[PDB]
């Protein structure tokens, strides 16, 4: 795919594989770690799609396919804020750290309390979080 | 444990009914507990705090939930009216008669979980079973 | 009948909870993208 070659460093794709491969194959967990190091953002949907095709352990070529489905070109602040907008009861565009922690740890590919509180402290030292800004920061 | 595995669904439901607040309005707390089949006596209601938070709810839920028959109060009417195949119409009549907060559209969601497609005979023991299945 | 009042309280409330659940599920695909980008930022 011409969308993959443009977004990721082709040498770092080969190298990150060598950093984690074993018997000519890489584990899905490691392929997702590599994808994140390359600046992609796989979800459990992307892990389920490649597992149905190839199983737990990926050849180099299977690994290149996995990186192509991890691209997610459509992602912007409008598409990320849908769950925060749902729970914003005062129409202020802010949520407390507790509110975001609960949202991030209850549904979807839930974060742990630590992963969630770390990500939020990394973005701001203040209790009220502009959820539009938070999504801008994690996108860039 | 049955209790620890419920804690996920109890936390989810507090967030949904509080609209992700720290404190839940009392009328919403009554819906929250009723949604898991819990009904208090007026004397137990008098002991509730007015400021209800997630931790209160989680201890309250783990104690008052009926692990074997979550929706006992649906089947406790079966002692009054024994297992009978209420007409899909007669059952809608029983619902709109008793003061209810559920619309005809909400009645369809109830039909969509319980019927599912038989559109003929409905006993209260299936609707309790269907509603436990969708916890 | 208190037994009837009980029975409808629990049915209305259980449908309410289902409606609230099916409306947050509409937003989960979105939330997976937030979680995905957080996991990427923090790798």
């Amino acid at each position: 795919i011409q969308q993959l070659e443009e977004k990721v460093d082709e040498s770092d794709v080969r190298i990150y594989f060598n950093e984690k491969s074993s018997g000519g194959k890489i584990s899905i967990d490691n392929a997702s770690y590599n994808a994140r190091k390359l600046g992609l953002a796989p979800s459990s949907i992307d892990e389920k799609k490649i597992k149905e095709l190839y199983g737990d352990n990926l050849t180099y070529e299977q690994y290149l396919e996995y990186l192509s489905i991890c691209v997610h070109d459509k992602d912007n602040v409008e598409e990320l804020i849908k769950m925060f907008a749902h729970f914003d009861n005062n129409c202020t565009g802010y949520l407390t750290k507790s509110q975001m922690k609960n949202i991030l740890t209850t549904w979807g590919d839930a974060l742990t309390d630590q992963e969630a509180i770390d990500a939020l402290n990394a973005f701001s030292s203040e209790d009220n979080i502009d959820y539009k800004l938070f999504c801008e920061d994690i996108l860039q | 444990s049955m209790a620890s595995d419920m804690e996920e669904k109890f936390r989810e439901a507090f967030i949904l009914f509080s609209s992700c607040s720290d404190h839940i309005e009392m009328y919403k707390f009554f819906e929250l507990m009723n949604s898991f089949g819990i009904i208090l006596t007026n004397d137990e209601k008098a002991a509730l705090p007015n400021d209800i938070n997630m931790d209160y709810w989680l201890n309250f839920a783990k104690k008052h939930y009926n692990y074997e028959q979550p929706f006992k109060h649906i089947n406790n009417v079966n002692e009054q009216n024994t297992n009978v195949q209420i007409k899909i119409d007669n059952f809608l009549g029983i619902m709109k008669a008793l003061d209810t907060r559920l619309t005809e559209s909400d009645l369809n969601i109830l039909l969509q979980i319980t019927n599912p497609e038989n559109k003929s005979t409905l006993n209260l023991k299936t609707v309790s079973q269907k509603l436990t299945e969708s916890i | 009948s208190v037994e009837w009042e009980n029975c409808v309280s629990v049915i209305e409330a259980a449908i309410l909870k289902h409606k609230y659940k099916q409306k947050v599920n509409k937003n989960i695909p979105s939330l997976l993208r937030v979680q995905a980008h957080i996991r990427k930022k923090m790798v």
